[PDB]
């Protein structure tokens, strides 16, 4: 009855693109896009009746025809990321009950504008004497790949945004329980760019 | 030739404060197809025409959902309308409905109708237009302002331009053989002797289909509806109908007068005298 | 965002017991809708009410029940539990207008028993010297380890108000353990701000961890301190040298 | 088939 | 408030005397809805009687039509009787033939 695509989306920042909404109803009351943030409700965009109607705001501008509805996305941001929910009501079912798609999941990739690959060593606050390695500032190309030592922690990268000087921050952070562990060698297992800096 | 399709509800309330009745009836022409009765331990929409049954389970269900709703929520509306004019619980009050799609001889829609009774008297209906309601009282107009709010006007259009002439095609198709098909009149004129120097002339018309007809007597040439007794066109049963027209002549012996008669399954109108 | 208020939040509970959720439509709504959203699938619709009354249904299990109260207020009941319970489960308000509003949700996790539950430590790790040198700027990095199940939420404040500015957190937490099913998990975030910010020993920085374990409405037979819904920190102050 | 009545629908 | 029932009677087909047939009461234009029909054959009620399901026309007022088989003689009267809310005692109208 309603089916999305892709289910997974994975955009350059700048990239536009269009996501997919199919849908059978016997008619049609109205089609709705919902977004949903990691770990919140859906949150209303937009809704459309007929055949040829538009709605727009900011960068998303919603379009329905009689089979299905697409939601353009123009020159997406890192924000844009979450997950984009299409549903349906029907005048053949009494009441407002919306049947989902199974959401669009979008992530944009965002631009580096002066990377400056390092790896750096955090001591902790406390001592404890336990440590952590930063990967940060690395350009929107690498990506940072697990170990398969179950000994030392490797997460996902993530973009932090000092918006006071639109500065964006690629980072990944490694440790172990290991002593011998050194952040030299800590994200071994990644192609990591020549020329990133390892401070001594 | 020109079709429609049809829903009539009808919401009673019992004198007292029993469950109230709703029933819904759904047409193709003057032909019933389904109907639904909501006073029943296990109320379903039931079909009432050959052609409707081929229809499966997931149709039926459908109908029947929305008819269950509706039971529901005309109850709330029954209570909503007796509190508009101030009427007590004690007393019945009925709240009746029509609406659908009429096409025309393309095939594609004509006009579409929503129109609301209350007590038997026109309450609301839907515009022409398919987007303003003409409301009767300032009761209705509560009710106006409440369908406004709910965009009523807009998905009842959707419906009508959409759901409603597609399936009505379908009706057509399905049951093209008694749907599709107009049967012509059969016509005669009887001479009823009142004595008088008077009598009255009455011009018959038996086994037509559609309902729609036009009988009218002439008095060389002109058309007489005043003075005219013209009964109402009647089911015969087999789905077929009938219906008569009578004058009072000063009969003799003045022989001036001819009924004619327009149907759609007569190639040209007929012109009929009293034949001795 | 969104006028919908449904608790609780989040819910740890064992196989074969029951939970109450709690769901107010928006003011003015009169209706509620009932949504499950499972790992891996779409919503989908379970039961709707309107003024008090059942409306419609919904692929509702026999063993799941609702109501809406005069009040408008409604519960889901889920009885029975079992661990394909485990979900999000959302309500929604119909507006007049016909669009649904939907509630912030209730996480609702089933574990065969909650013996594994574990709150996490924190610590925070202080911003690297050369990083200091070579940018300007100074990056704190939060650790929350060996926490059970995933329900975290972590936040930075800064000088005793949170901040979303120069933070990011992993989208998800790792497997300390991966290969374990009931793995104990592992978060990490980063707070960055300048040099000299940082340089200033006034300054103060918090790493919050909020979790949501154990619910009073459940039993611990164990030695440890039950792992009941909890915040646990680390905090640091900023530094000359 | 008959229309669908969506919530709020009530006279 | 009320409208008073409109009542036909006639048979499906020209009546020939001695061939079935079928005899027809259309109560119409009537309000409200609750009403009795009944034919009668020689002053006494018909049992056997059926009915359609109830319906309104463009104006608001209730319809049906009551009917049931019956073979026509130059003997036997039919009539139709009707009871309604707007009527103080029953209506009869009888069945004309030569109508």
């Amino acid at each position: 009855q309603v089916t999305q695509s892709p289910e997974a989306l994975r955009l350059q920042e700048g990239e536009s693109s269009s996501l997919n909404c199919s849908y059978t109803v016997s008619g049609l009351r109205g089609l709705f896009w919902y977004r949903q943030d990691p770990g919140k409700g859906p949150e209303f965009l937009f809704t459309l009746y007929s055949a040829g109607e538009e709605k727009e705001k900011e960068r998303l501008k919603a379009t329905l025809t009689k089979k299905e509805s697409f939601l353009h996305i123009t020159a997406p941001k890192p924000e844009d990321s979450a997950t984009y929910l299409c549903a349906v009501q029907d005048l053949g079912t009494s009441g407002s009950r919306l049947t989902f798609g199974e959401g669009t999941q979008l992530t944009v990739n965002p631009n580096i504008q002066n990377p400056d690959p390092a790896v750096y060593q955090l001591r902790d606050s406390k001592s404890s004497d336990k440590s952590v390695c930063l990967f940060t500032d690395f350009d929107s190309q690498t990506n940072v790949s697990q170990s398969k030592d179950s000994d030392v922690y490797i997460t996902d990268k993530c973009v932090l945004d000092m918006r006071s000087m639109d500065f964006k921050s690629n980072s990944a952070v490694a440790w172990s329980n290991k002593s011998d562990f050194a952040c030299a060698n800590a994200f071994n297992n990644s192609i990591i760019p020549e020329d990133t800096f390892f401070p001594s | 030739g020109s079709h429609s399709m049809r829903y009539f509800y009808t919401a009673m309330s019992r004198p007292g404060r029993g469950e109230p009745r709703f029933i819904a009836v759904g047409y193709v022409d003057d032909t019933q197809f389904v109907r639904f009765d909501s006073d029943a331990a296990s109320p379903r929409t039931e079909p009432r025409a050959p052609w409707i049954e081929q229809e499966g389970p997931e149709y039926w269900d459908r109908n029947t959902q929305i008819f269950k709703t509706n039971t529901q929520t005309y109850r709330e509306s029954l209570r909503n309308l007796r509190g508009y004019y101030n009427q007590s619980e004690a007393g019945s009050h009925i709240i009746q409905r029509m609406y659908g799609c009429d096409l025309g001889p393309d095939g594609r829609l004509l006009r579409g109708h929503d129109q609301s009774a209350y007590d038997g008297k026109d309450y609301i209906a839907l515009n022409e237009d398919l987007s303003s309601w003409t409301a009767a009282d300032t009761a209705a107009q509560i009710t106006q302002r409440k369908w406004e709010a709910a965009r009523v006007a807009e998905q009842l259009r959707a419906y009508l331009e959409g759901l409603c002439v597609e399936w009505l095609r379908r009706y057509l198709e399905n049951g093209k053989e008694t749907l599709q098909r107009a049967d012509p009149p059969k016509t005669h004129v009887t001479h009823h002797p009142v004595s008088d120097h008077e009598a009255t002339l009455r011009c018959w018309a038996l086994g037509f289909y559609p309902a729609e007809i036009t009988l009218t007597w002439q008095r060389d040439g002109e058309d007489q509806t005043q003075d005219t007794e013209l009964v109402e066109t009647r089911p015969a049963g087999d789905r077929t109908f009938q219906k008569w027209a009578a004058v009072v002549v000063p009969s003799g012996e003045e022989q001036r007068y001819t009924c004619h008669v327009q149907h759609e399954g007569l190639p040209k109108p007929l012109t009929l005298r009293w034949e001795p | 965002d969104s006028g919908v208020t449904q608790t609780p939040k989040h819910l740890i509970t064992a196989t074969g017991q029951r939970v109450t959720l709690r769901c107010s439509p928006r003011s003015g709504d009169l209706s509620v809708y009932w949504y499950q959203q499972s790992l891996d699938q779409g919503l989908q619709f379970l039961i709707q009410y309107y003024n008090g009354e059942e409306r419609a249904k919904g692929n509702i299990l026999e063993r799941f029940s609702a109501q809406q109260f005069p009040d408008l207020h409604s519960e889901l009941n889920l009885s029975s539990l079992e661990l394909g319970d485990s979900a999000l489960y959302f309500c929604a308000s119909s507006a007049r207008s016909g669009e649904l509003f939907f509630g912030e949700g209730s996480r609702l996790t089933v574990l065969e028993d909650l013996k594994n539950v574990f709150p996490p430590e924190v610590a925070v790790f202080e911003p690297s010297e050369a990083e200091i040198s070579h940018t300007q700027k100074a990056t704190l990095v939060c650790l929350a380890t060996g926490f059970y199940p995933d329900h975290v939420e972590l936040s930075w404040w800064v000088n005793g108000k949170e901040v979303h500015s120069g933070v990011c957190t992993d989208p998800q937490p790792l497997k300390e353990q991966p290969a374990l099913n009931d793995s104990r998990y592992a978060l990490s975030s980063r707070l960055r701000v300048s040099a000299t910010f940082w340089q200033n020993p006034r300054n103060h920085f918090r790493c919050q961890v909020q979790f949501y374990g154990l619910s009073e409405n459940d039993e611990w037979t164990q030695d440890r301190a039950k792992p009941v819904t909890q915040i646990v920190s680390a905090e640091a102050w900023g530094r000359a040298d | 088939h008959p229309v669908g009545e969506a919530d709020y629908f009530e006279y | 408030i009320q409208r008073t029932p409109k009542i036909q009677v006639y048979s499906r087909h020209p009546a020939e005397n001695g061939k079935s047939n079928f005899l027809n009461c259309y109560v119409s234009g009537f309000h409200p809805s609750d009403i009795e029909v009944d034919l009668l054959k020689n002053g006494e009620r018909i049992e056997k009687v059926e009915h359609s399901d109830l319906s309104f026309s463009k104006d608001w007022s209730f319809y049906l039509l009551y009917y049931t088989e019956f073979t026509p003689t130059e003997k036997d009267e039919y009539a139709c009787r009707v009871n309604h809310v707007t009527l103080s005692q029953p209506k009869i109208v009888k069945w004309d033939r030569d109508m």
